[PDB]
């Protein structure tokens, strides 16, 4: 079905004509708009007091990346390159080799945060929950080179944010 | 809330008080504590000139009366 | 002592202009559900000072194609006339008591038009030229209507002296006498000061900053100060002309307080209108004044010529 | 005298503000910074080329009506005359002729901008 | 230019202020999305569709998902389809708020922009709760949707939808019967139905011309 | 020393005004400009901090490069940057301005606006949230606070 | 000489002080300026040249000009009215001493006046840009880059070949 | 009533520990609201809650005046919050 948005004709009785003439000569709808703006003036503003107040976020939020560890301290990443394969933006670079104890571990794990589109495919494709997109979003830098993270930086991020990362993954892992 | 607009309006009002009050005070200061004489016409100007002449101090606002006629 | 009086008239006006900028930002913020400046100082009280310092410590550039002499003169003319418009205003005592205080206002406003035209032309850019010509059309329409409305209302007064306006409004308000002329006068003052819905000389949506697109740093701040001083001065003139405060010769501070309160009310109404309405098209602005205001203005001028005669209420000449 | 002093004070203050603006800050000028502004691209033509005015007739009518209001301005003093009937007749005559001019132009389409 | 949406170069011939011709110059935001999509796979090409019309993001995602599912010969489940339709309508509300308020801002009104953008902020919160991204969700995918809704989302969407008609009413109080708005918008850019159909217009363009068509 | 103290106080005054009155140019290229609108919106009111959008580059202090810079747009971006009078700052917002972004390996895109203009702050994200952009603006303000132009000049 | 140089801008900014003061009217000074891009290219090639390790080069332009001819050409390219007048050396030194009291960057100094009056030496024994593989760019090809900024709007769009080259002293 | 509003303002003045504390919070936080103290971290940041305020403004933080080795009396970042209070403040959970 459909409806007409503008198809009505005004009534031509003398009362209606006088009302329209009064609206023309006395700016009734203009004063009505003034009243609406005044009502908003006396309402309460919706502004939060940043940086002392922060907007709501969810466990699913995708912010800065991090590399996680098992409770033993061992790295979760096994250098399987599934994140590198799935990355839409080709922002992950990975190189691996057997460790001194024979483990399958990475020697290079880079993420270009200026190429990353923060889509979260890498943490969907990770089979061991190693790479995650943490809750941090305030990490703007002063030089471009500081945004080209490497393995040491990502492990530092994981160590700094592990508590919150663990809590978010616990909250949201039953939807996955 | 909306009452945080008031201090700016208060400052602007305080700024707008200064010109008029200053003009009134300076008018009374330079005219012997009285209103500055309005001379919109030649008659009023001639009255001011005569007041200057009779004062003896070359100031129209120094008013003289019966103690001066006798 | 007169130089001290001139300074006492100038400096408070500039301070009021800065805090009018702050007040407009905060009023618009609260009408738009925001807060406006509240970080720079207590309730954003140092915001105008920060902006003024930034503008006058920034670099001003002269465009390679500009005519430098009239590029510089235009802000000087604008600010000088903005400061000059205040000298005949009685609050309750004018700095300069003129027999024809109203014609002086009209002449100085018509002169202050040319700052926009010369800044737009001397800038030598297409957007500046478009803003200048929008100013030409706007001045055409508002000028004719303003002159007729002032003639009628001052015809209810008896002369062109603003102190005589105070004496006339001793008992009631000219707005109670002549509210239709009051409405048309308010709209014409909006068009004259280039305020929304008539901010067409500097229309950000159509032109990138209009006539002062090429102005930077200090010379831009001078245009801003001139515009806001004109806003306050026109609201002060409207308050004196239509909302007459009571005057006590022995305590003139009461008139000053009443005058300031009425002026602030009208200025905040200007800000309210800017928040509330869209922008006109300048051809529609020309058609509004000529085809709607001018006929009613001429009819009301005839009515207000005839009314004192037919009722034997002709005001005294002095 | 006082008005001359006031005008001198205002002009001097504005000129001092311009002088401070153009001499206090650090200046760096080069041909790209001082180029004319046209939204990021170069202007095709010149800003000094003729710019058609679609309201050329309204401007001439404005000249004539401006001098009409110049005629009308001395009315407040004209109301103090003993010949009130003659004064009222001539005032209404001028206003009616102004209305007639407006009506003639409006009906003959002088108020419509050129296309 | 404020009214050029950032990357439009309109080369206009003006006689005074009358427009003699409009010569749009586009390509200032041409990236090569189609070439890149050729180089990506079907899952890797979905965010490209997120970033095409960055005001109706789940709508672009839905179009891509419908196409890929049609070629794959599969069917999304009913709950996935209902989530898709619900978020398509939420996205339509977001887009229409943006369109109307930006149009009014170009005309000269700004307070409706601010009010309806607070509403847009709440709908962004819904997006972020389902997806983790405020605008580029990448949530609707070929085969259904990526994840399921959290356990308060429907109640919060109900609250928002319950309180939104008043916002539309306040927006209409400032524009619909405003004589300045009507002078600016009435009899401007009139397009006939035959011209719309030949030129290939779709949506509100056709429906304003009077054509009874909706996909 | 007296002169050292005076120049320190003077540049503190000059830096305070510049950091407290920031006037970005209205310059948005792509989806990142919607998050800039939401920073302007009531929830994170930017005008509260003293940050006001101006249309003319001559009256702008900050350029927020928000969106993908293409080869057909790079001359225009450089032109408006040049027409900004000094002191002037650049904040590159989002992946497309920081580096290539999703469009890094493309024939039509400039891999970072820092190839065209000097960038002062880099805000990462696709798009950065309004809070992230606000954090970048405050970081820019703190960077302005550390400028010592008069202190360098006095010892120069 | 280049866009940000002192040389052409020093001579072209003297239009503010009425005429152009020249010592001996600039008839006793011979100068061959060099282009900034040639200088930088030579500096780069000296790094890459393995047989320039412990050497001394002289970077000079192709053409030698008298100072009067050079300044007259500068003003012709800038389209400014050239009104040169003689100024005795002691008076010019006094003027230069006046301008060097500036706390900021001075407009001119006494040593600047001495360097301007001094003729450029001829050192045929030292290697040069040709020896580093650089063909020196004549001033007549790059002067309009620097001096077009100093033109007025009346003359901004004038082309490069519109001004006849100055007389050289070779 | 205006009297109630003024009394609540005076309570806010007295709720921060004298006029000096009120001015300090006004100048370094631009707000003078008073809420219950949820807790305090090891760096000195204090965390307050007020459920009567609308969502978004019901939790806030007063940053410390010295974190690590930086004098943070005026320059306060949004990144000064440790991750647990970061989660609490951004409302990813209801449990402090
Ligand atoms: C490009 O796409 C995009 C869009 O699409 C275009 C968008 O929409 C958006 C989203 C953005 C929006 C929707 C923004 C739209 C919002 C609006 C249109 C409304 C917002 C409000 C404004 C724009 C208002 C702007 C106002 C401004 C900037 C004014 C600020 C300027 C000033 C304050 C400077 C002028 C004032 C001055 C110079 C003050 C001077 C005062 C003096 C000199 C007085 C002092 C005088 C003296 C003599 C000093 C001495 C005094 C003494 C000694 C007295 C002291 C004595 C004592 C006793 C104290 C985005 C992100 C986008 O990307
Ligand atoms: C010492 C000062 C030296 C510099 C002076 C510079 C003056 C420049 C303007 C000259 C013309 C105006 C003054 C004329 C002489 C005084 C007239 C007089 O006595 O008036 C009394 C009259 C008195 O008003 P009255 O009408 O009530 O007079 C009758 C009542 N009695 C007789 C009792 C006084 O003043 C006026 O009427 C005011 C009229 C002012 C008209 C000004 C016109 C020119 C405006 C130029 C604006 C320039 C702006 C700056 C531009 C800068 C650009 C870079
Ligand atoms: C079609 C409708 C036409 C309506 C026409 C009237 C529009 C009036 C618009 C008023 C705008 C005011 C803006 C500034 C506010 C300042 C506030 C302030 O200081 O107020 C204190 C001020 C007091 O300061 P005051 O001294 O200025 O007031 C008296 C001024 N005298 C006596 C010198 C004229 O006003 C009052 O308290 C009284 C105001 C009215 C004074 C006039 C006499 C009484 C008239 C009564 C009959 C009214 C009939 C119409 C009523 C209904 C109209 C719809
Ligand atoms: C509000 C309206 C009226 C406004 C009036 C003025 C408001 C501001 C007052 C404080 C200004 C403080 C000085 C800022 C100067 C500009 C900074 C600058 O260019 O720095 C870069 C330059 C850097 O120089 P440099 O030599 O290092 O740089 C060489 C060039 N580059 C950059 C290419 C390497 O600073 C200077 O040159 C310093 C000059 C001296 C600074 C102090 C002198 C002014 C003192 C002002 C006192 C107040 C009274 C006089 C002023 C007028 C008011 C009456
Ligand atoms: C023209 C106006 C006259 C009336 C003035 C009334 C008072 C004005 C009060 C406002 C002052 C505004 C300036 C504020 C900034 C303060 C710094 C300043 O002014 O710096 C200026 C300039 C600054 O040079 P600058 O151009 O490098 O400054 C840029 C600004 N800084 C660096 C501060 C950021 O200072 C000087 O010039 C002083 C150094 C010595 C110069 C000696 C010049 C000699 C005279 C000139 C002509 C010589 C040839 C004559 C030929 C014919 C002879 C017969
Ligand atoms: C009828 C009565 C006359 C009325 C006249 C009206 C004039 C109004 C003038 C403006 C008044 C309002 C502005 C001042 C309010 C804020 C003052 C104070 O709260 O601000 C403090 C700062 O004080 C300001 O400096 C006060 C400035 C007052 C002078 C400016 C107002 C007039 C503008 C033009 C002045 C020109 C002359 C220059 C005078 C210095 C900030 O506190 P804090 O966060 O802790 O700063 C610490 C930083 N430290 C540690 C480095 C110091
Ligand atoms: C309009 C006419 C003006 C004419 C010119 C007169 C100028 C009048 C002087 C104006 C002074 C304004 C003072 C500003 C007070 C600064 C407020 C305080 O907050 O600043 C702190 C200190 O700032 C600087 O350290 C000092 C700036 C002010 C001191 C300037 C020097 C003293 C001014 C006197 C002039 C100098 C002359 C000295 C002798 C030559 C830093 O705080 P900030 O980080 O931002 O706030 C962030 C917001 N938070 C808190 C919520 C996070
Ligand atoms: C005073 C006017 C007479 C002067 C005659 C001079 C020579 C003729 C040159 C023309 C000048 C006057 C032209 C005015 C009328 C021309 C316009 C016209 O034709 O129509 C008038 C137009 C009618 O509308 P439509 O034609 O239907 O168009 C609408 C279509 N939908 O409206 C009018 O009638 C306005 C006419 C003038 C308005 C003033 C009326 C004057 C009445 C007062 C009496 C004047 C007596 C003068 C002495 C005054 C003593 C107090
Ligand atoms: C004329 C009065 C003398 C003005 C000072 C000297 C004039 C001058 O050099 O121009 C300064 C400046 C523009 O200089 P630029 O052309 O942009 O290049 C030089 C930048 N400093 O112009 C001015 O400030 C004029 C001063 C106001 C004039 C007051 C007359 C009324
Ligand atoms: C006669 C009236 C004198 C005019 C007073 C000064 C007018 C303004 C002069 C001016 O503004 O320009 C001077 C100009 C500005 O340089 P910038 O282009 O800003 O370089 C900085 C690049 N970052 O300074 C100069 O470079 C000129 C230096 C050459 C000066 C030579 C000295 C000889 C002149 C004195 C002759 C008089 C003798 C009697
Ligand atoms: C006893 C006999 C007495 C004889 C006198 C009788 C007169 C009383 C009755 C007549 C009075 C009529 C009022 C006169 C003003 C009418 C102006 C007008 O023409 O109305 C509008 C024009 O006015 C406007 O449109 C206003 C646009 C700008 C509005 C933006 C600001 C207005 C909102 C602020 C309210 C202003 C309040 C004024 C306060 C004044 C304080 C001093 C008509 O134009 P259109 O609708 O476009 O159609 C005409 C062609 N079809
Ligand atoms: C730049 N963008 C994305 C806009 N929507 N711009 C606009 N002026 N409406
Ligand atoms: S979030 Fe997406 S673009 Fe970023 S590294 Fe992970 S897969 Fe690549
Ligand atoms: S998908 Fe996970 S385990 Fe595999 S290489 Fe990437 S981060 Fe390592
Ligand atoms: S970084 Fe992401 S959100 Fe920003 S312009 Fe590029 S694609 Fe759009």
């Amino acid at each position: 079905t459909y409806k007409f948005v503008n198809m009505r004709e005004p009534s031509m009785d003398m009362k209606s004509v006088t009302d329209r003439a009064a609206q023309t000569l006395l700016w009734t709808e203009l004063v009505r708009g003034l009243g609406m703006t005044l009502s908003y003036l006396f309402r309460e503003p919706a502004t939060i007091n940043y940086p002392f107040e922060k907007g709501p976020l969810s466990p699913r939020f995708r912010g800065e990346h991090a590399l996680r560890r098992y409770p033993s301290g061992e790295e979760r990443c096994i250098a399987c390159k599934l994140c590198e394969a799935v990355c839409p933006a080709q922002a992950i670079t990975i190189e691996a080799e057997p460790r001194a104890d024979g483990s399958r571990r990475t020697t290079r794990y880079d993420i270009d945060m200026t190429k990353c589109i923060y889509c979260g495919f890498c943490q969907e494709a990770c089979p061991v929950d190693a790479i995650v997109e943490g809750p941090n979003f305030e990490f703007s830098t002063e030089t471009h080179e500081e945004l080209l993270y490497n393995k040491e930086k990502l492990l530092n991020n994981g160590d700094k944010w592990e508590a919150e990362i663990a809590a978010n993954i616990q909250a949201d892992y039953l939807y996955r | 809330m909306w009452f945080e607009i008031l201090p700016g309006i208060a400052v602007m009002a305080a700024c707008l008080f200064i010109p008029g009050m200053a003009t009134a005070h300076i008018h009374k200061f330079t005219n012997g504590g009285k209103e500055k004489r309005v001379a919109h016409f030649s008659y009023q100007w001639n009255l001011m000139e005569r007041d200057r002449c009779i004062s003896g101090v070359n100031r129209y606002h120094v008013t003289k009366g019966l103690e001066n006629i006798d | 002592m007169f130089m001290i009086n001139i300074l006492s008239l100038i400096i408070p006006i500039l301070l009021a202009v800065a805090f009018l900028t702050l007040v407009e930002r905060k009023v618009l913020g609260y009408m738009q559900l925001r807060k406006g400046p509240n970080v720079v100082g207590p309730y954003g009280l140092l915001q105008p000072i920060a902006d003024a310092l930034k503008l006058f410590t920034k670099e001003p550039l002269r465009p390679a194609t500009s005519s430098i002499s009239m590029f510089i003169i235009a802000p000087i003319l604008a600010l000088s006339l903005a400061l000059t418009m205040w000298v005949p205003l009685p609050m309750p005592y004018p700095l300069i008591n003129m027999n024809l205080g109203v014609l002086f206002m009209l002449a100085m406003s018509s002169l202050a038009v040319y700052s926009i035209l010369w800044s737009g032309w001397a800038s030598n850019s297409k957007y500046a030229l478009i803003g200048a010509l929008r100013a030409v059309a706007q001045t055409i329409s508002y000028e004719v209507t303003l002159a007729i409305i002032l003639l009628s209302v001052l015809l209810m007064n008896g002369s062109y002296t603003l102190s005589t306006l105070i004496t006339t409004q001793e008992h009631i308000w000219m707005i109670f006498t002549s509210w239709p002329l009051a409405m048309m006068w308010f709209i014409s003052t909006l068009a004259e000061t280039n305020r929304a819905p008539f901010d067409l000389t500097e229309g950000e949506s159509e032109l990138v900053s209009g006539f002062n697109v090429e102005y930077a740093a200090g010379p831009f701040a001078m245009f801003f100060m001139a515009e806001y001083a004109n806003i306050i001065m026109m609201n002060a003139f409207t308050a004196i002309l239509f909302l007459g405060a009571s005057h006590d010769p022995h305590t003139p501070e009461l008139y000053t307080i009443n005058f300031v309160l009425k002026t602030l009310a009208l200025t905040i109404t200007f800000l309210w209108i800017r928040a509330s309405y869209p922008r006109f098209r300048y051809d529609q602005l020309m058609h509004l004044l000529w085809k709607s205001f001018l006929p009613l203005t001429l009819a009301l001028c005839m009515w207000h010529i005839s009314l004192p005669i037919m009722t034997a209420s002709i005001p005294p000449q002095s | 005298m006082n008005i001359m002093l006031t005008l001198l004070t205002n002009v001097t203050l504005a000129s001092l503000l311009v002088l401070i603006a153009f001499w206090l800050p650090q200046l760096n000028a080069y041909s790209e910074k001082t180029s004319p502004y046209e939204c990021g691209f170069d202007p095709m033509g010149s800003a000094r080329l003729p710019f058609s005015m679609k309201f050329f007739l309204v401007a001439i009518t404005f000249l004539l009506f401006d001098l009409e209001i110049a005629l009308l301005l001395p009315l407040p003093w004209a109301s103090q005359t003993n010949n009130l009937k003659t004064m009222l007749t001539m005032a209404l005559f001028l206003l009616i002729l102004l209305a007639a001019s407006l009506a003639y132009e409006w009906t003959q389409k002088g108020l419509e901008w050129a296309e | 230019h404020p009214a050029a949406h950032g990357v439009l170069r309109l080369v206009m011939e003006l006689s005074g202020e009358m427009v003699r011709k409009c010569d749009p110059h586009i390509g200032l935001l041409h990236r090569g999305t189609e070439k890149l999509i050729e180089y990506k796979t079907y899952l890797q090409a979905l965010p490209y569709f997120d970033r095409l019309d960055y005001v109706s993001m789940m709508c672009n995602e839905q179009a891509y998902s419908l196409a890929v599912e049609k070629l794959l010969n599969i069917q999304p489940p009913p709950r996935a389809q209902w989530i898709r339709v619900l978020f398509g309508e939420i996205t339509r509300l977001l887009n229409h708020i943006m369109a109307v308020t930006t149009h009014a801002l170009d005309i000269g009104a700004m307070t409706p922009f601010f009010w309806m953008f607070e509403e847009r902020e709440k709908m962004f919160e819904f997006y972020e709760r389902v997806s983790g991204a405020r605008m580029h969700a990448a949530y609707i995918r070929p085969g259904g949707v990526h994840q399921d809704l959290p356990l308060g989302l429907l109640d919060d969407i109900y609250e928002f939808s319950k309180n939104f008609s008043f916002r539309i009413d306040e927006l209409e109080e400032m524009l619909t019967n405003n004589r300045i708005w009507r002078n600016r918008t009435v009899d401007i850019g009139v397009v006939t139905a035959e011209d719309a159909l030949n030129y290939g217009f779709s949506g509100v363009m056709l429906r304003g011309s009077g054509i009874q068509w909706d996909l | 020393s007296r002169g050292e103290y005076v120049v320190a106080k003077l540049d503190d005054l000059v830096n305070w005004a510049r950091r407290s009155s920031l006037w970005p140019m209205t310059f948005g290229l792509a989806c990142c400009a919607v998050e800039m609108m939401h920073m302007a919106a009531p929830r994170y009111d930017m005008d509260r901090f003293g940050v006001v959008f101006r249309a003319s580059p001559r009256q702008s202090d900050v350029m927020i490069v928000a969106g993908t810079l293409t080869n057909k747009m790079a001359p225009a971006l450089r032109k408006v940057y040049d027409q900004m009078p000094e002191p002037r700052y650049v904040v590159s917002m989002g992946s497309c301005a920081n580096g290539g972004g999703y469009y890094h390996y493309s024939y039509s895109v400039v891999r970072g606006c820092d190839r065209i203009v000097p960038v002062d702050i880099y805000v990462p994200g696709c798009p950065p949230t309004a809070e992230a952009l606000l954090y970048g603006i405050l970081q820019l303000q703190r960077k302005i606070k550390r400028e010592k132009r008069l202190r360098i000049w006095y010892r120069r | 000489f280049g866009r940000e140089d002192r040389f052409l801008n020093y001579f072209a900014s003297m239009r503010w002080f009425g005429g152009v003061p020249l010592i001996s009217l600039g008839k006793e000074t011979v100068k061959q300026p060099v282009y900034i891009v040639d200088v930088s290219k030579g500096i780069i090639n000296a790094i890459k040249d393995p047989d320039a390790k412990g050497k001394t080069f002289a970077f000079v332009g192709p053409n030698r000009y008298l100072l009067f001819d050079l300044v007259q050409y500068i003003f012709a390219v800038a389209y400014r009215p050239f009104l040169p007048y003689p100024l005795p050396h002691f008076a010019y030194r006094w003027v230069g001493r006046l301008f060097e009291v500036s706390p900021f960057e001075p407009w001119t100094t006494r040593d600047k006046v001495e360097r301007v009056h001094m003729s450029d030496m001829t050192l045929p024994h030292l290697p040069g840009l040709e020896d580093l593989g650089i063909q020196a760019t004549p001033l007549e090809l790059k002067a309009i880059e620097v001096l077009r900024r100093h033109r007025t709007y009346r003359w901004l769009t004038s082309e490069m070949e519109d001004v006849k080259p100055a007389k050289t002293v070779n | 009533e205006l009297v109630q509003v003024l009394r609540r303002g005076l309570q806010q003045v007295s709720g921060h520990g004298g006029l000096r504390g009120y001015l300090r919070v006004l100048f370094r936080a631009n707000d003078v609201r008073v809420g219950t103290l949820v807790g305090e971290d090891k760096y000195g940041n204090k965390y307050y809650e007020d459920n009567k305020q609308f969502f978004g403004r019901h939790r806030w933080v007063i940053y410390t005046t010295e974190m690590n080795g930086r004098d943070t009396f005026w320059d306060v970042d949004g990144s000064m919050v440790p991750p647990e209070w970061h989660r609490w403040l951004h409302c990813m959970t209801d449990d402090p």
